[PDB]
RNA sequence: CUUGAGUCUCGUAGAGGGGGGUAGAAUUCCAGGUGUAGCGGUGAAAUGCGUAGAGAUCUGGAGGAAUACCGGUGGCGAAGGCGGCCCCCUGGACGAAGACUGACGCUCAGGUGCGAAAGCGUGGGGAGCAAACAGGAUUAGAUACCCUGGUAGUCCACGCCGUAAACGAUGUCGACUUGGAGGUUGUGCCCUUGAGGCGUGGCUUCCGGAGCUAACGCGUUAAGUCGACCGCCUGGGGAGUAC
């Protein structure tokens, strides 16, 4: 429908849930027939400044082509849910399929 | 009082009066010394000389503290920027970081009007 | 003597910080587009982009904050 | 502009590599220009008319040059 | 008729643009400068310092035909960008000609490093290299007689900024500019660079692959402000200078020449 | 804007050839579908004038269109505003 | 009938508009730590804030407003105007080829809408700034300029107001007439042999030719050469006032 793309931080005390949390994030997507392009476990990560107190943050990107209702259903989880420190939903053009340059 | 071997010393420079602070490296202030204070008023203590003695002054203060080291933090525009920290260096710190602080705001609050001289 | 008409990029990426890294200050801020010698239409490209990885703290706003 | 000494480094030398840095970054003149509030339409005037002065140096100078003094 | 048309192609045809054909003919010398005519629109204004070889005084009378170069039209009124550069263009190809059996072999004297490769010089022109190019192995010629008779064996060369660093003695043995600015970074690596334009209040020299230098007025010299760089160097030449300060951000390297 | 979908949807229903899509009548759909569309728009968002100014304009034009159809063919132009609910 | 006008296809750049989120810097205040006599301000002072612990300095919190750098005689918009980042809704512009419609056009008295700032109404908000006001200076006086404070207001919602040097002091639309140097945004070809080479469109800054002009100047974005429609002027004041 639209390809979106996603870029969301965890805290680091819960990486551990991450996965889940992942796993969780694509299911509602499939939901909707709503395909998942690519999807990059950044890991844990410096911060250039400190969010909220603390210097290390979990990033996850993950590249979408969902319906605009799901993409607000995820935000709003996002919002209410204190693991993720920040996210950034951003729309794109094309599917973009092709790994980032921090992974590479 | 405990010694301490390493701090900080800000230095605020305004256009009327320059401030020198030293202050241990958490964050609480060791002792203090102003242009104002040095025994120069008006003209003479918006002048890079007076800051100067200011700084010396401080550093006097701070004798007892058994401060070798030292990171020199230099907040606002003035004379009192280079003569301070030269002053500083005078008085026999290793100055270790010369780091610059002024608050510039990324277009916030509105500045007072502008003077009609 | 733009960089990124020679490398022919489509769009500038914001995740590309490496690349990023060059056109900002010590003191983090955007270098003009006179010294890089950027093309006007790249250049705010990378602005914006400079910009979003700000916000998701890949890059500093500043050198002193903290 | 934040600055560390080197190791050996001379005081003097420190101090005008911070100077450097300071200018570099032009911290003094943006505190300058935040004093006080300039309203936009001086703002402009002054963008424009700076613009225009550049103008002239670059072009009508040049025509002048060409033109030998003596 | 087509008679012109297919003479102007003809001409097309037989010049280019570079200082590549040898046509200038030097038709009037006096000191100090010289002019030629290489069917271009006007006569070149030539420097006398183009043409002396390696001891100062002239060797090209009347009629003699050097290549000059092009791709600058019109400053006002006259024709050119110097020969000498043209030059290097041959002294390009014989660095070249090395590739084919791979050992370019003259003569190369190194006797000591600004910036941590020996200099060499190639007749007239002298050129700097990194350091480890001056010797084969850690033989140092700092023990050999001064300015010593060689060849150079290449070692390294930069390829896009020109610095090549060449191998004296041991005859037996045989975007772009600003992502990685830390090669000639670390404090005071001296550089061969030639001047571009004298602002009144800089020297802008700047050589190393597309950067810009300026060793402003401060420097130049051991007097400060007096100065006026235009008295005390020169226009378009390759001299001592090394960086001093490298800002890769705000792309302004502040070379300097009181060193 | 009017999606491309039903853009091609609209040419197809009331244009004769389907690759017309110039027809007088075609463009009066047009315009009246992108009018229905942003009425709900406006509803919504009524201090947006510049949006407001593009539709007023749209509207103009397509009473513009119905004009010139009145004048040229008096029959046709009474079925488009039956399709299209015109008053007129 | 297709050259004007419009529709469709694919892209393009954009501070165009409306709505909703969020980020970082800085100011202010609150609470607390450190610390000690000044701070602040000016031409110079004083009022003012300070030993009831200010200013400085560090930690935590609150809240509002605006968005450094990018940033440009750059961009978009009918004009007014529009500037952090993200999303949703949305208007216009331009180019590339085709395909279609077939004069459907231009202008417009009345009419209708949009229309900076200040101002008004009701309800919120209120950090900074600041008409009014107060004090301190300056002065012959100072109902000002300067200083210290400071309330309407500025901010938001929904209404009204309908004006500005609302300016390019230049109505709109179309056609035609030598050139140069740029900027910006497309697009065709060319070995992109490289940041290029040769074109071709849109918008735009400066200089200047013919011509025009009282001169100043304008000059393919005309103030030139013409056509279509409208608006407006008829000495200065009285007066854009009175009724």
């Amino acid at each position: 429908m639209r390809h979106y793309e996603i870029v969301f931080m965890v805290h680091p005390d819960q990486s551990e849930q991450v996965p889940g949390m992942i796993e969780r994030y694509t299911a509602a997507i499939t939901g909707a027939e709503g395909k998942i392009h690519r999807l990059e476990d950044w890991g844990r990560r410096q911060l250039a400044y400190p969010i909220n107190k603390l210097h290390k943050a979990h990033y996850v990107l993950m590249n979408v082509e969902a319906p605009q209702e799901v993409i607000d259903e995820l935000e709003t989880t996002f919002r209410f849910n204190d693991a993720v420190i920040r996210s950034m939903v951003m729309r794109t053009k094309h599917a973009v399929t092709e790994a980032s340059p921090m992974v590479k | 009082r405990k010694q301490v071997s390493d701090g900080v010393a800000h230095i605020h420079a305004s256009f009327n009066n320059t401030i020198v602070t030293i202050t241990d490296r958490q964050g609480n202030a060791l002792g203090w010394a102003t242009a104002g204070g040095s025994g120069f008023r008006g003209s003479r203590k918006s002048t890079p000389f007076a800051a100067q003695v200011a700084a010396e002054r401080c550093a006097d203060a701070v004798k007892e503290y058994g401060i070798k080291n030292l990171e020199v933090m230099v907040k606002g525009p003035g004379p009192g920027r280079e003569s301070t920290i030269r002053a500083l260096n005078a008085a026999g710190f290793r100055i270790t970081n010369i780091t610059d602080v002024t608050p510039i705001p990324h277009n916030g609050c509105r500045p007072p009007k502008k003077r009609r001289v | 003597f733009c960089r990124f008409t020679a490398e022919g990029v489509q769009e500038i990426d914001y995740k590309d910080i490496a690349t990023l890294k060059n056109y900002i200050t010590e003191s983090g801020k955007i270098v003009p587009s006179r010294i890089t010698g950027t093309r006007a239409k790249y250049q705010r490209q990378l602005a914006r982009a400079i910009k979003r990885a700000r916000y998701l703290s890949l890059l500093p706003y500043t050198d002193r904050h903290q | 502009p934040v600055i560390k000494v080197r190791e050996n480094e001379p005081f003097d030398v420190a101090l005008r590599r911070f100077k450097r840095s300071c200018e570099k970054a032009g911290v003094l003149a943006e505190v300058r220009r935040r004093e006080f509030y300039e309203k936009p339409t001086t703002e402009r005037k002054r963008a424009k008319a700076s613009a225009v002065k550049r103008h002239a140096k670059k072009l009508a100078r040049e025509n002048a040059r060409r033109t030998r003094l003596y | 008729e087509s008679f012109a048309q297919l003479f102007e192609e003809s001409l097309k045809e037989i010049e280019t643009r570079p200082g590549s054909i040898v046509r200038g003919v030097v038709v009037a010398i006096d000191k100090d400068v010289v002019l030629v005519d290489a069917g271009l629109k006007s006569e070149s204004a030539i420097p006398a310092e183009q043409f002396k070889n390696a001891q100062g005084e002239l060797e090209i009378q009347v009629g003699d035909e050097v290549d000059v170069a092009l791709d600058a039209v019109e400053d006002g009124f006259g024709e050119t960008l110097l020969s000498r550069e043209k030059a290097k263009r041959h002294e390009a190809w014989i660095t070249l000609e090395k590739a084919y059996e791979d050992a370019e072999t003259v003569t190369g004297v190194i006797n000591g490093k600004v910036k941590g490769g020996f200099t060499v010089e190639l007749n007239g022109i002298r050129a700097f290299l990194p350091g480890s190019l001056v010797d084969v192995r850690p033989v140092r010629d700092t023990l050999h007689l001064e300015g010593k008779e060689l060849e150079f064996k290449v070692i390294k060369l930069d390829q896009k900024r020109n610095n090549v660093v060449v191998s004296r003695r041991a005859v037996i043995e045989s975007e772009d500019p600003w992502v990685a600015i830390a090669k000639r970074y670390p404090e005071g690596t001296k550089l061969t660079g030639r001047v571009t334009n004298l602002t009144d209040y800089g020297c802008f020299v700047e050589i190393e692959e597309g950067v810009e230098g300026l060793v402003h007025v401060s420097e130049m010299d051991w007097t400060n402000k007096n100065i006026h760089p235009s008295k005390v160097v020169n226009v378009g030449d390759v001299v001592e200078v090394m960086v001093l300060d490298i800002d890769e951000e705000r792309r302004r390297i502040s070379l300097g020449l009181k060193q | 804007s009017l999606s491309t979908e039903a853009t091609a949807k609209i040419v197809s229903e009331f244009g004769r050839d389907a690759n017309d899509t110039g027809s007088t009548e075609v463009q009066v759909a047009l315009l009246t579908a992108q009018i229905n569309h942003l009425q709900g728009h406006f509803a919504e968002h009524k201090k947006d004038h510049h949006s407001r100014r593009g539709l007023l304009r749209m509207v103009s034009q397509r009473r513009k269109l119905l004009d010139y159809l009145k004048r040229k063919d008096v029959a046709r132009y009474t079925q488009l505003i039956e399709r299209l609910g015109l008053r007129r």
